[PDB]
């Protein structure tokens, strides 16, 4: 809606507005991803001090 | 902006006056007092020589032919005024140009001016194109196109109404800086039709630039009218405002190309 | 709607009124009446010293000489009615091309209307071109070709048409100079010159009218029957656009020599 | 099937037939009955008044003079009968092109029907290119461009020839209509002028007409035979075919345009 | 191979063969002469390399061969590129053109130059008969003068066009679409040349006329 | 660099030589070489400074027009090479180029082949000389001597009408095109338009000079 100029200023800027949010997003991601193997790796910690089968399972 | 033909008749009218108009003044400078003191101390030995001894009419010819060349003289050497006549010419074009037939109140503009805005209307609406091409990376060309086009019937116009008038200014200082030796061309009778064809190339390439600044005024102005209402919005066709261009481009185009042969016919039409 | 032919033809209309039928009127109507009793008078004070005076044949030379230069003077200062002419003009231009040839019941209008369709069918080119993202642009060709010939045989036409106007025009305004012409036996070329102008444009006014207005009517019929569906042919169509455009145009361009020469050919 | 030339020709020719035959015819009919009775009642009356007190020269002045004046006004009245030139002259096109020089027997048909169907074969391949273009979406212009030129050298072949051939058939037309006018003129010493200028257009422009029949036939039969061998295969180098379509088409452009003013030279060559 | 002149100046000959010639000797010495009178001209009289043997409608396939090469280039390269190649489509379409406008100019007023020879030859023996009375004296002076014009343009388009033509194969010939040759410098020379050529050629017509107006005849 | 008109003008004028000078030399020998050098030279010194202005060091007809249609090209394969960093969208800027081009292609193919026609026409003139000089022994031959000066005074006005006014032209255009630059703060519409304004502007005036020179001539009596 609105003036052709207007058309184009918004197309313009949902352009640019989701190449960065593609990035953005990527990015923040991969930081939840390595903390998500932070974890992974804690949790094997706990394996090696398990004593009882109930524990364990 | 857009300033291409007030920068080119300012160069053509630095050339012609430094060459055509700067010589003739200089030349006629120089042999002004040189000659005023000859012509005088010619006639005073004539005089003494036909009232002592030669064939005489004392008091009719003599004085009716020493007349004759005094006024013929006095005339050829008011050409040493040459820059009275080349700002006449300078400043005929833009005052006629300029309202007479348009019926708009000026400024105070020229020629060179007023096709320099007209043409920059033209092309900032290509400009527009151009961007509106850029926008649509792939299935933009089309703007491309439309770019094009107009780019090619302003300048097309512009250039054609332009070179003539340049045509015009060019020839008229030529024919402005030989001008003394095709007036002392009336001095004998073989000689005469050399005066006869330059009198008739000036009223030739007067009309033309008359003509030219009047009707080419008038059309640029149209046109540039035209294209400043011109928008890539969503209201406007753009085949008929494209088509619209091209049609007064063209229209224009072949109106300018009629009028030398005008102006020619009209200096042939007169005896001269 | 599409007004291009009009609003131009009103303007020039305006300058020319303006600034080449107004002013003529002014000048004249300003001579008329001191010019008048000025020849009246000149006629008293030679008809009386010619009879005290040199030779002169009162019964055939004096009455038959002021009856020449009587005649030629009214002639000349009625040109001042040139609104009448110029608007006899304005007329002339319309009425013609209305139905002198095109059989169904302005000027600024046929052409318009022609160039309308044409450019409709480039616009629709174009919009097909918009449809094909890629593979589009020569859909955009097809546009262009379609502009540039409609737009090509309009400007030609036209231009045509409002060279003769205004020369019409020019010559109606200097008319009376070159009545006062018949006066004096070395001034008759002038008026056999523009004379001859006159019968050139009028010529010119009279054929581009007729030809331009049957070329552009059939050009723009075919036009509108243009298409781009899917059961005709693309090559076909503009081919044929671009044959009837030029064979319009060269048409027209021998029009012009054609008015020339007839104009010359009568003595005059 | 492609019909364009018939459909033109048709229109054309009921446009003449309407505008300038049929007013000729009616303007001869409305005055033969009037201008008969009264150029014979003005017979007897001059013989009466010659004989009875005018300058007369009886047998053989007034016969003769009689006799040219019958002669001339019967052929200008006779002129009338130009539904019979009109036909004439549209079915002089056809005789012609259909076998004079073609050779191969055609069984019966029209002329500008030749110069459809070579229009047909370039604007086939055009055709042809425009949808090799369509199968290739992108990298696919070029064959757009193809296309493009092959159209344009087409159309302004067939353009250029068929325009001409307009020129000169409503030229004829005219002139035929306006015959009995300038057939008159020969009655009268003073206009003798009119009729020697009516019959120099006569001539030119049915020689332009010859020539152009003859030399557009050959050469929009050769274009058309060129194009109709024109493929877009893998054996066809596409540069070689549109190089040479564009090379026939402006041969025969320059040639057609130089004939008109060899029709005009040679009208003008003759006396007249 | 490019055979395109070859092919077409054969059907105009033979064409003019079997109508004008051959319906005027029910002449061959000179329609031979003139058809021969084109190629001696064009091959050696300004080349000055000297040409084995060949016709005036050879060298102008070969010039014409070389140029459609480069643009047959241009389309392949247009055709790798499949975006992004439309630009050597619209080389390739200056070049085609180009050389087709140069080689239709010259080749057409050789044609307009035999046809109108072939048929002053034709309807000669009428105006060789014209010299019987005085008052038909000028229609041999005028069939002299355009028998004059049209030798006079058959010369001089033989020898320039032959010469510009070579050049422009020449220079075509050379013209390449490698990392070392700059497009533009060599599209420009290709347009330079081409007009230069054809408002040369323009001009010459008026000059075979007005030499032939010039001698009184 | 951008070198065509110098070996073109080379070639024309060897060709010149060879055939319609050296022929005439030697059958008058059995002192055109200098009329034919005066010839050639006199375009080069018209050209570098008459109406230039310029003080151009020292050059040809031939190298100035070849400088200039070198910055039109250069700026011509610019716009090539801006059409082929975009990919798509990019032949716009061919478009562009090809528009470059063909400008200065066309007024400098306009102005170099009337000096080529003017250069080969008095060659040509020059060499058939003699046969017109001898025409004036008997007065029935006097009119081709009259005809003969008559076009030699055409082609002659014609060479300094081309050698000033197309020098100074093409000067002009070259130096506008060398300030052309496909930056962000240039309008590309603004340049191109006056590119082609110049040309065409340029094109149009040198159509006129070859009537004025053929209506001089005609105009002294001769």
């Amino acid at each position: 809606n609105g003036s052709v100029a207007d058309m184009r200023r918004s197309i313009e800027e949902r352009s640019r507005t989701a190449a960065a949010t593609d990035k953005a997003v990527g990015l923040r991601a991969y930081e939840g991803a390595q903390q998500r193997l932070a974890q992974i790796e804690g949790l094997m910690d706990e394996i090696s001090r398990t004593q009882d089968q109930k524990a364990i399972e | 902006a857009f300033e291409l033909f007030t920068p080119l008749f300012n160069k053509i009218d630095q050339t012609t006056a430094t060459y055509v108009t700067d010589i003739s003044s200089r030349a006629i400078a120089a042999i002004t007092p040189v000659v005023s003191v000859g012509l005088t101390l010619g006639f005073i030995t004539y005089g003494w020589l036909i009232i002592r001894g030669a064939v005489e009419m004392p008091v009719a010819e003599f004085l009716n032919r020493c007349l004759r060349i005094g006024i013929i003289v006095s005339i050829a050497l008011a050409g040493g005024l040459y820059q009275g006549e080349i700002a006449n010419a300078i400043t005929t074009v833009p005052d006629e140009l300029a309202s007479a037939l348009l019926g708009n109140p000026t400024q105070g503009a020229s020629a060179a001016a007023l096709v320099d805005q007209s043409a920059q209307q033209g092309f900032d609406r290509a400009s527009e194109a151009f961007e509106e091409a850029g926008f649509f990376s792939s299935d933009g060309l089309l703007y491309g196109l439309f770019g094009i086009i107009i780019l090619l019937a302003t300048g097309l116009l512009a250039a054609i109404g332009g070179a003539f008038l340049l045509l015009a200014k060019i020839a008229l200082a030529l024919l402005a800086g030989l001008g003394p030796l095709f007036i002392l061309a009336l001095i004998w009778q073989p000689t005469h039709r050399f005066f006869d064809q330059w009198a008739q190339q000036v009223l030739n390439y007067g009309l033309l630039i008359v003509l030219f600044a009047a009707v080419f005024g008038l059309l640029m102005q149209i046109f540039g009218s035209y294209m400043a209402d011109l928008r890539f919005d969503g209201a406007q066709n753009v085949a008929y405002a494209i088509g619209g261009s091209v049609i007064l481009s063209i229209v224009s185009i072949v109106l300018l190309m009629q009028l030398p042969s005008i102006a020619s016919g009209l200096a042939g039409g007169i005896g001269l």
